[PDB]
């Protein structure tokens, strides 16, 4: 346990497995997202790596990423969503964290699969509170220029109305996402972690943890039908904004 | 006004069938998204 | 990103020299910038990273008849920022006037932190209502800060003044900023100098220091504000995260402060929670009932008991909040910040939309309606009269002031589906 | 015994007022999150909070209510009980059946606390001009407050200090459980859970105390918003409580040194004694 | 659940001084409010959960020209609470006047303890019976409280007010008072102060330092009156819960006091409640008969010989108690209550309903009947003239007064099915 903490150091992945690929930084993925705004609104055919890794490097010299290690700064690197035709621009992007140490045995390829599932959740719902909080802000810039108009004060009234409860869904999940799905499973986690005296109790308490948080999100195959309920709500608010 | 009926409509048929799903976990999740009870007296 | 801060007034330059001093203090860092030996954390939000590995904030200094400047300059908080930003009445005409010559080259002041900042994300204004330089100077100013930049956010720390009895011209003043306020602003956090004074009087013996502890509680609220952006959080770490929820109407802006410990020279969460609730912690002070509340957590606190608190909250069933559409009481925790030492751990800060801010609407109203019938209040001055002949501007915050009271009013009504 | 036995008393003062209208509405209207969310805010907002064996406290109910010992139209008024959760060693002494026990005792003391309240609630409603009804009302209410009294300082204060003197003195597990069999099956047998009829004149009673506390309460409602619609029901009530009340005095006369209770409920005296023996020849 | 408590005139300030200090002395906690560390019990029966960890008292000040009141605020049990509730003649028609214009102001004293509970039980009120200032202020009071809010209880802490002979008005101050203390009042606890001197002239040697000893003897009292409520204890930890049981008419509410050790400065159950129930050991002072006693016990005790003790005081047979409605002597076993050193441990108090009390009426209905006749101490002024021309009020508490004696002698006859 000693030499593989210390000589591969586990622990130092797990908390920017957390960071990065569970995207519970916050600082780095919003100043991230916001930088990458633009190239994702354009069609990813002429989208590439390498427009992505240096506006990657000027996120991370900019936010609390760069005092850390070179191991796991390193280890985090792009990849491209699975390329496939469609010119789907807000869905190619993607982090391959690359783990080929000998702490692979507890990095397995099979469980990052499902860190780059909940990334690809936590992408869309990010992407959506963003644009939620874009119409937000057109509120407060442009409609103070509107209290000139007699006749348009009834419409965007009825949307300022419209928004809230969008702002309220996409707050009162984001919260249960926030302080029951990376707070107390994190917790518990971290203590399964550091008493464990086995390889064995690292894993196995790993595994579940990963199965746990599939099971608070809708990514069951029983909660397919609640999440299809909730992708519906991912229909409405790029209408509103338009 | 249309689109506002539509997804009220829409967000009610996802709270009711979230009610029983899961035993703990989603069931806290009804509590969470609906304060008001707007919908026991939309239902 | 980068949020560039605005101080003016005597008061205002008070509360930023000490919330300067506060976040000095509450950072590893020297009085001239120097990082200490223990540091991390981020410190963008307001520290330019200087030339010397100095974290200089940014912050812009107005002055009009220079008094606490000088006590300024002459301290060791000097040579933490020194961005060379100082330029030099007692009546929101005579401000206005003041500030109408000038505005190019405090123009350029701004425009100077402007270039300098590579990215911008919001505009903090300390502004003391009614303060005699500070008024009309502040108004103007507001008025081309929201004109040239429609891109970024506005906030304005306020003071409610009154201290119920003096001046005479004061309820004039502050009706003129209000009207500034209320269109030319985006987020209004009001605080009561009257409920200040209470609590200071409650919690100690002191009423005659009650500036420099005054400062002492916003340097506090200031700072437990922007813990979560200058720690590293994850939601709100940005200004305009924080301000989209709290809003559902665009003049509905007025946030309203608690703090749960009221006196500061194990507690479990729904207690804490609890107490930020209730309005006698509130530090502010028919139906009035919250539209919606956010609340901050930082202390020593078991994480995992939180949605057992939040349900015990809930069934505690402590305001019956609003009507149409739903809003809720929504929660944020945080660690408590570390790199300094730390007494009274558990420290709950709560934002708020209330209604009950239009009974102090009302008040000052009230005031202005008794003073402008009497008419030998008002203070004919020539200021006043080139400003405005007919002295409309009035009638036109009155009109305003008016819809917002009828919008709260409204607002509590459970139909809002209508306007009005 | 801070629960079952009820000795923290405040957790009851808080819990029943905030409870008691939801326990109020019948069977199907209640959900056991709304009760257990209910007890957790008044627990920890209460003085009962002083070690974590207080986290095993739950709600559940009874269905098959009163006929198990040798009905179900409302609950939290006819089925109302506590769940503790123990462990291995402390299943080999506390089991389900013992537990259930508990329970039944708790209940029986639940409806006790119950029509307490219930009358006090009624006596704050007058603070009109009737001697009678402040009669039937302090007859009632001596009578109900007796009960209880009995109750808390002949078996429950007692035997909870004899069984803190038996297991000092035990030597094995073979003892225990002879200690605590023992305590359990004393602190029932005292008690009005005792004669396997379970005295139904004792229900009966306790059944006109419940119509007398809410027809009155109705009736003082209607009246600040008749001697026949007032006077007349409180000499009906009177006969039927009086006629209970001296069954129940004389089916306890036959029971027994444990006749100190009936000797105790009578100790001066108006009309609570009629006739010594009521019998008809051959 | 939450008891608000009241003290008004400067004996009642003085007893409730008293009462604070003695459970401040009592509970394990400085003169602060801040807990000790060898602390548990109920402690929110009359103490604010505060803000600094601190336990309020929650008792509302009421003071008229003022004397005492300095000697209280220059304390260290100033710093135990302090909830900013001081607020500025001696004839009970000046006190009603006084009491008169200001009303609204202390009843935003009151609403403001009233908002700031969560929950409300009853009020306590401490009044001193013709105490000059405490005379009129307090029926006043006592009238307006009982209007607002007739979903709570009120007691009344009340001396009989005459030392045997002095002041000529004071039997139609006390008179008035008593209409109140009759109609507006639901339990009234009475002492006698010419028996509590006779008691401290008999138990030591002093009558120059009377107020306070007495002071002690009623703060004693007080606490033991409530130590079933401040510790866990299972019957009439409310105060409803006490009151009910020992009214059986409700305008039979009159609570007469003994304790079983005389000097404070092994036995047996039956022992001190024989002694208890003797009138020698009653503190305050044809047939007369108990219509019902309740008495509480605290101090080391053997709980398992109460039954044989509840025999042998049966068999003694003290009291003819009543004919019509079977009441009893009711016993209430409590434990000596910890965190403070304890001597004179076996203490018992008893609060019962009799019909004597009837000749302490009639001795100061009679001291007025002569007064009156006689017509040269009614001592006229224009206060009493403006409140009432007639003097009526004289009337209709002469003939409340007559009705309650009416009451008690028809309630000790075998007849009281047919009222009276």
């Amino acid at each position: 346990l000693d030499v593989l903490n210390k000589k591969y150091s586990l622990l130092d992945h797990m908390q920017a497995m957390r960071r990065y690929l569970l995207l519970g930084q916050g600082d780095f993925i919003r100043h991230l997202m916001d930088l990458l705004k633009p190239e994702l609104v354009r069609p990813a055919t002429t989208l590439y790596q390498h427009n992505l890794t240096g506006i990657l490097e000027t996120a991370v010299r900019a936010t609390n990423a760069q005092f850390d290690s070179p191991e796991i700064l390193r280890r985090l690197d792009v990849r491209l969503l699975e390329v496939s035709p469609g010119d789907t621009g807000w869905d190619v992007f993607s982090l391959d964290y690359h783990v080929d140490g000998p702490i692979a045995t507890v990095f397995t390829r099979e469980c990052m699969s499902h860190y780059l599932r909940v990334f690809n959740f936590l992408w869309r719902a990010k992407r959506m509170e963003y644009i939620l909080t874009d119409i937000r802000k057109g509120h407060m810039c442009n409609a103070k220029l509107l209290r000139n108009m007699p006749e348009f004060s009834g419409v965007l009234h009825q949307c300022h109305i419209l928004a809230s409860e969008m702002v309220h869904f996409i707050h009162q999940m984001q919260y249960y996402i926030t302080f029951e799905v990376l707070e107390c499973s994190w917790d518990e986690l971290w203590n399964k972690v550091q008493q464990a005296q086995d390889l064995d109790h690292i894993i196995a308490a790993h595994e579940v943890f990963l199965d746990t948080i599939i099971s608070r999100c809708l990514l069951d195959s029983d909660s397919r039908a609640l999440l299809n309920q909730l992708r519906a709500v991912f229909d409405q608010i790029i209408e509103l904004q338009n | 006004r249309i689109l506002t009926h539509f997804y009220q409509g829409i967000v009610q048929q996802f709270l009711v069938l979230l009610t029983t799903s899961s035993d703990e976990s989603l069931r806290f999740l009804s509590f969470r998204l609906d304060f008001n009870e707007h919908y026991k007296a939309r239902e | 990103r980068e949020i560039i801060t605005l101080q003016l007034g005597q008061c205002g330059n008070q509360i930023g020299f000490e919330f300067w001093k506060q976040l000095c203090a509450e950072h590893g860092i020297s009085p001239e910038g120097i990082v200490e030996e223990f540091a991390t954390d981020r410190k963008d939000v307001f520290f330019y990273q200087a030339d010397d590995e100095h974290y200089i904030p940014r912050a812009v200094l107005l002055d009009l008849e220079p008094r606490v400047i000088h006590s300024i300059l002459n301290s060791p908080y000097a040579k933490l920022y020194n961005p060379e930003n100082i330029y030099l009445g007692n009546n929101w005409a005579s401000g206005f006037s003041q500030g109408e010559k000038i505005h190019e080259d405090i123009f350029d002041i701004i425009d100077r932190e402007a270039d300098g900042s590579d990215s911008l994300e919001g505009f903090v204004l300390c502004h003391s209502i009614a303060g005699g330089t500070g008024s009309g100077l502040g108004s103007y100013l507001l008025e081309r800060l929201n004109d040239r930049y429609p891109k970024k956010l506005v906030q304005t720390y306020s003071v409610f003044p009154n201290q119920d009895e003096d001046v005479v011209v004061q309820p004039y003043n502050s009706l003129l900023t209000l009207k500034r306020l209320t269109q030319n602003a985006d987020c209004v956090v009001v605080l009561d100098n009257t409920a200040l004074n209470r609590i200071a009087t409650d919690r100690l013996h002191i009423q005659n220091p009650s500036f420099s502890q005054i400062n002492q509680l916003v340097s506090t609220i200031m700072s437990a504000s922007t813990t979560t952006l200058r720690y590293p959080g994850y939601m709100n770490n940005d200004l305009i995260g924080l301000i989209a929820s709290l809003i559902p109407t665009p003049r509905l802006h007025f946030l309203m402060t608690g703090y749960t410990p009221l006196t500061t020279d194990k507690t479990t969460v729904l207690d804490v929670m609890r107490r930020l609730l209730q309005p006698k912690n509130v530090m502010v002070s028919t139906n009035h009932c919250y539209i919606a509340i956010l609340n901050i957590i930082q202390g020593e606190v078991d994480p995992t008991q939180v949605h057992k608190s939040l349900q015990r909250i809930r069934e505690r069933k402590l305001a019956n909040f609003i009507p149409w559409g739903p809003a809720s009481i929504q929660v944020a925790l945080s660690r408590k910040s570390p790199y300094l030492p730390s007494a009274h751990r558990v420290s709950g800060l709560m934002m708020a939309n209330h209604t009950s801010i239009s009974s102090l609407f009302e008040r000052t109203c009230r005031q202005y309606d008794k003073l402008r019938k009497r008419e030998a209040f008002l203070e004919q001055f020539r200021k006043e009269d080139m400003f405005k002949d007919n002295f409309d501007e009035m009638d036109t915050s009155r009109e305003i002031v008016q819809q917002l009271i009828d919008e709260y009013h409204a607002a509590t009504r459970p139909d809002y589906i209508s306007w009005g | 015994k801070r629960y079952f036995l009820m000795d923290q008393g405040d957790f009851f003062v808080h819990f029943m007022d905030l409870a008691e209208e939801e326990l109020r509405k019948p069977v199907e209207d209640i959900t056991p999150p709304r009760l257990e969310a209910l007890l957790e805010l008044a627990l920890r907002m209460s003085t009962a909070n002083t070690d974590p064996f207080k986290d095993d406290l739950k709600i559940d109910l009874m269905p098959h209510d009163l006929i198990t010992q040798l009905e179900l139209a409302l609950s939290g008024l006819e089925a109302f009980s506590f769940d503790y959760i123990v462990k291995w060693p402390l299943s080999l002494i506390i089991n389900r059946k013992a537990l259930t026990r508990y329970q039944m005792l708790f209940r029986h003391m639940f409806y006790c606390k119950h029509v307490e309240r219930q009358l006090c609630s009624v006596w704050i409603s007058n603070k009109q001009w009737f001697a009678g009804a402040f009669t039937l009302r302090q007859r009632m209410l001596n009578f109900v407050q007796n009960i209880q009294y009995y109750m808390m300082f002949e078996v429950m204060e007692p035997t909870w200090h004899i069984l803190e003197k038996n297991l000092k003195s035990a030597s094995n597990i073979d003892d225990v459980l002879g200690h605590h069999t023992g305590f359990l099956d004393t602190c029932l047998k005292d008690c009005m859970l005792t004669n396997p009829e379970l005295l139904k004149v004792f229900s009966k009673l306790m059944s006109v105390c419940v119509m007398f506390t809410n027809c009155m309460q109705k009736f003082t409602q209607s009246m600040k918003l008749l001697v026949s619609g007032f006077e007349a029901t409180i000499n009906k009530f009177d006969k039927n409580f009086s006629a209970h009340l001296l069954d129940l005095l004389a089916r306890l006369s036959i029971y027994s040194g444990m006749a100190s209770v009936i000797s105790r409920l009578d100790f001066n005296g108006f009309y609570t004694e009629r006739l010594e023996r009521l019998s008809a020849e051959r």
